[PDB]
RNA sequence: CGGCGAGCGAACGGGGAGCAGCCCAGAGCCUGAAUCAGUGUGUGUGUUAGUGGAAGCGUCUGGAAAGGCGCGCGAUACAGGGUGACAGCCCCGUACACAAAAAUGCACAUGCUGUGAGCUCGAUGAGUAGGGCGGGACACGUGGUAUCCUGUCUGAAUAUGGGGGGACCAUCCUCCAAGGCUAAAUACUCCUGACUGACCGAUAGUGAACCAGUACCGUGAGGGAAAGGCGAAAAGAACCCCGGCGAGGGGAGUGAAAAAGAACCUGAAACCGUGUACGUACAAGCAGUGGGAGCACGCUUAGGCGUGUGACUGCGUACCUUUUGUAUAAUGGGUCAGCGACUUAUAUUCUGUAGCAAGGUUAACCGAAUAGGGGAGCCGAAGGGAAACCGAGUCUUAACUGGGCGUU
RNA sequence: ACCAUGCACCGAAGCUGCGGCAGCGACGCGCGUUGUUGGGUAGGGGAGCGUUCUGUAAGCCUGCGAAGGUGUGCUGU
RNA sequence: GCAGGUGCGAAAGCAGGUCAUAGUGAUCCGGUGGUUCUGAAUGGAAGGGCCAUCGCUCAACGGAUAAAAGGUACUCCGGGGA
């Protein structure tokens, strides 16, 4: 039968124009006083999943 | 020529892998699956994703956005595709005649991909810069 | 596309059986057994190869030595002696003639002394 | 492209792209391979452990008798048993571009032509539905294994053609890359060439 | 949708198969008028027995010819089966052409018969819709949750009225619940016929090729085997002999063959014997391997060689599995034969190969079509952004000297 | 026996010699030349043998003896 | 270092917390404010997104549930001379 996405994972990456996977960085949820305005600003940005981590979300989205 | 004369190309038939059938084969005795373990065992192996227990990166990381249902309905159409509406004029209802747009696609934007040669009549449908002035250089016309 | 075994089968088995001749017991009638054996038969006859090579040349070199005491020298002068002569025949022509020509391996037994002092 | 009648003498002037092409062996294979696995029925099964009729009570107890352990007479172990990975019913038929199987009829009619296996008549025909006339009509042209492919299909040559094993009669578009390669030699009426023409664009 | 985990998973819309619409909630008027059921009768097809159905000889091998060789003949019949080996022409069939006293399926047709058409006026399903509580169903787990069903408590409008359009309101659109009937396209196969298989071929294939759901086991539910082949034809061995008026055997006879004799085609291996050659009763261990005398038999040069044996002698602790590591006194195997474990379907990615190429390719289905039709779709030629949106750019920001992702 | 000095020799599947096969690279037309390499578990890559079945095959072999069984000789890594 | 706005200094300048290195908690689910980005016929709305922020001794601190202690000499299986 068609391959069942992980549903999880495609809500949370999209696949960019070379093949490559956007994401939200994690630690820009809650407690937030703490933390530098320079950390959070640098979390805002959405970044490239990595080499080693690919493969897994390759895995986990077929029909990206 | 005949039927016992016709050949494959060849590297076109390669052979399958075959388990378990002796030393000499290289795949004797565990089948490339090395030794004991989960993935040696039969129907063994884990789900996708799986990190062992750890957090796994689909799910240490957070989710984000929302999907466009007005997304779904708005086609792009390149300059390439500006001739083949057979008519002259390009709107939503020709370039669905004409297979360049699904059938419930509501809104469609020219964009400068391709190349126009004839002058064409848009209409009803978004241009952009480029494209509008690619359209206009070939003669064409936008109406809103 | 069943395909049965035996013919097959049998071919091999009797091919081992037959390399098994000669053997004792099971060796030679039972194929567990008797492929065992002629695998080790074939290990051994490997090792045997180079071991026949070492053992021919300690057996020339036994007999060379009792020739060349006959003539009043040792073995390790003699073949020092041969060497200083540029005398190049090797070890199995030097056995095979201390037992078939014992006058010609005096001889050589004669220059390699001369060679010697 | 000129393709010289046997009958009538003249020429029937041909496509160069569909009877004078390159034999592409590799496509010409793919597709008599598909053609050959598309005739087959694919019917059969054996029984699985779950299919053998028998009961799933243990053998014999897990422990203690000093026997290896089972667990179902059905085994695939086991005289009796299952079939460990038995067959079911196949569907061994494959896909076949179009042009991929356009490419290779081509191809197989332009080296039919450069094997001289490959004849045109302006007629062929019997006057009755009688074997034996057309038995004399293709010994009159030297012909035994033969496919012959007229523009329509005929009852009287269809009928006397039926108890010749050598001698298939087709209407031109019942060809198959199989037939074309399989018989001698190849008789096609003009007709049947214009219409193998067309059909092949 | 979802401990937003594992998983579950639509609809709208499009292409196809098939297509069919009607009654009651009632009175006129008309009337019986389509349909519709039984029931006739015919009329056609089937079905259930059947009939005819072409064309070959000689010679060779052989137990036997259908095989070889030679020369013929039929074929709308060279499907298939049989016959002493392989038969178009020997036989049964096959193509083709025919056939029913009787029963019966269907399809027409018009007779009896009940159900009653078209028509105007009118009517338009209430403890129901909806609600409160508890559950359940919807892809939808109560969630912001529409909609459906209802165990419990309630409870309207009713056409100027009412339901729905995914909380909800307004506006617009669309439909008419609380009565009912309805062919086809769809599902299946205990059972019957015909035909087919890159399905099995006696440990396989049904459990069962054979008197098998039997023998046998179980109180019972229930469980559940093994076991096929003489020969072309029984011509299945008259008769004689040893033997217990045995068993068994030796002859004789049949047969192509009885070393096909019924304990029957072929007749492997483990295992057990008889015969011959060589070795072996002062000799220590994975039993072989390297060296090697002697003996026996045999070879076209008369020479050594070939075959078998193997005194004596160097070296030498099986195999698998598992392990850091096994001669290990760790596992597993008494031996042989037969069987016994990486498959299959679908989706997805990569490699090779083939076709076509900024295009590629169709699915269901249609079609007698492995053709042809069918482009519904899917993938690709554009990306950026959460999105609106912009677009070879875009997003970020008030804005980039910029930076991220893209563009060549 | 031990210390010291020295020259001989024995000694491995190391090295050399002779014959042969194969991998890879450089250089010339699958051939050659030349350099080099070839212990191997898990495991990856490459290339093959044989078995049953389908076409080729209404062909070809076969009662002047098929398959199967049992010997023998030749032959390839 | 760049843009905007700022403090101290006459000025050159210094300042994007503290001499530095511990003082901490992913994701989900939700809460609050802002922002028509979205808004299932349409206008709204709900809900969602985006930005800021809040709720864990999840301390077994990469946190398996929102939610969990014992007995077995009545015992049982798969394994290990790890
Ligand atoms: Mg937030
Ligand atoms: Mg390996
Ligand atoms: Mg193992
Ligand atoms: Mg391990
Ligand atoms: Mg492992
Ligand atoms: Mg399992
Ligand atoms: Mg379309
Ligand atoms: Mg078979
Ligand atoms: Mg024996
Ligand atoms: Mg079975
Ligand atoms: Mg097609
Ligand atoms: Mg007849
Ligand atoms: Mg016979
Ligand atoms: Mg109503
Ligand atoms: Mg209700
Ligand atoms: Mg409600
Ligand atoms: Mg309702
Ligand atoms: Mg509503
Ligand atoms: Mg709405
Ligand atoms: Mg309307
Ligand atoms: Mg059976
Ligand atoms: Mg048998
Ligand atoms: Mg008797
Ligand atoms: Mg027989
Ligand atoms: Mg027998
Ligand atoms: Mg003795
Ligand atoms: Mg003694
Ligand atoms: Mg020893
Ligand atoms: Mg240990
Ligand atoms: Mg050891
Ligand atoms: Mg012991
Ligand atoms: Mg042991
Ligand atoms: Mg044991
Ligand atoms: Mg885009
Ligand atoms: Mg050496
Ligand atoms: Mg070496
Ligand atoms: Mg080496
Ligand atoms: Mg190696
Ligand atoms: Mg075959
Ligand atoms: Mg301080
Ligand atoms: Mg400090
Ligand atoms: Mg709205
Ligand atoms: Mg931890
Ligand atoms: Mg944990
Ligand atoms: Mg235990
Ligand atoms: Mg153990
Ligand atoms: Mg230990």
């Amino acid at each position: 039968p068609k391959i069942k996405t992980v549903r999880g994972a495609a809500k949370r990456f999209k696949k960019t124009g070379k093949g490559g996977f956007k994401h939200k960085h994690a630690n820009l949820r809650h407690i937030l006083t703490k933390k530098a305005t320079k950390r959070k600003r640098h979390l805002r940005p959405k970044a490239m999943v990595s080499k080693g981590d690919l493969g897994l979300v390759i895995a986990c989205l077929p029909y990206a | 020529m005949r039927l016992n004369t016709l050949s494959p190309a060849e590297g076109s038939k390669k052979a399958g892998k075959r388990l378990g059938r002796g030393i000499g084969s290289g795949l004797g005795k565990t089948g490339g699956r090395g030794h004991k373990g989960q993935k040696s065992r039969s129907g063994g192996g884990v789900r996708r994703g799986f990190e062992g227990g750890q957090m796994p990166l689909y799910r240490r990381l957070p989710k984000f956005g929302f999907t466009s249902r007005k997304a779904a309905i708005t086609a792009e159409i390149r300059l390439s595709d500006l001739a083949k509406v057979e008519g002259g004029v390009v709107d939503l209802n020709t370039l669905k005649a004409a297979n360049i747009i699904g059938i419930q696609i509501e809104f469609a934007k020219v964009i400068l991909a391709g190349e126009v040669t004839t002058p064409v009549t848009v209409r009803g449908l978004r241009v952009t810069k480029g494209a509008r002035a690619a359209i206009e250089a070939a003669g064409g016309k936008i109406e809103e | 596309a069943r395909v049965k075994r035996g013919v097959i089968a049998r071919a091999r088995h009797k091919k081992i059986l037959k390399q098994a001749k000669g053997y004792y017991g099971a060796r030679s009638r039972v194929y567990r057994v008797a492929f065992q054996a002629v695998i080790k038969a074939g290990q051994y006859a490997y090792r045997d190869r180079r071991q026949r090579k070492r053992q021919f040349r300690q057996l020339w070199i036994a007999r060379i030595n009792a020739a060349a005491r006959q003539n009043g020298i040792s073995y390790s002068k003699f073949i020092n002696g041969l060497k200083k002569a540029s005398v190049e025949i090797d070890r199995k022509i030097l056995a095979d003639i201390a037992v078939f020509d014992k006058v010609a391996f005096t001889a050589l037994v004669e220059k390699a002394k001369a060679a010697l002092a | 492209m000129e393709l010289v009648l046997k009958d009538a003498q003249s020429a029937l002037t041909v496509s160069e792209t569909t009877f004078g092409r390159d034999f592409n062996e590799a496509l010409v294979h793919q597709v008599v391979v598909a053609y050959a696995a598309g005739a087959r029925q694919g019917t059969r099964a054996q029984k699985t452990r779950a299919e053998v009729t028998g009961s799933g009570k243990k053998p014999w107890r897990q422990k203690g008798t000093g026997r290896a352990r089972s667990g179902s007479i059905k085994s695939p172990i086991w005289r009796s048993g299952g079939v460990t990975f038995a067959a079911r019913p196949q569907d061994h038929s494959q896909k076949v571009n179009k042009k991929m199987y356009r490419g290779a009829l081509k191809s197989i009619l332009s080296e039919l032509v450069r094997q001289d296996r490959l004849i045109v008549v302006e007629k062929f025909s019997v006057e009755a539905p009688k074997t034996k006339l057309l038995a004399q009509k293709l010994k009159d042209m030297a012909l035994e294994d033969v496919l012959i492919i007229t523009g329509e299909l005929d009852e009287n040559l269809f009928l006397a053609a039926r108890n010749l094993h050598k001698v298939d009669v087709r209407d031109a578009t019942g060809i198959d890359p199989v037939s074309l390669i399989a018989f001698d030699k190849v008789v096609m009426t003009a007709d049947a060439v214009k219409q193998v023409e067309e059909m092949l664009a």
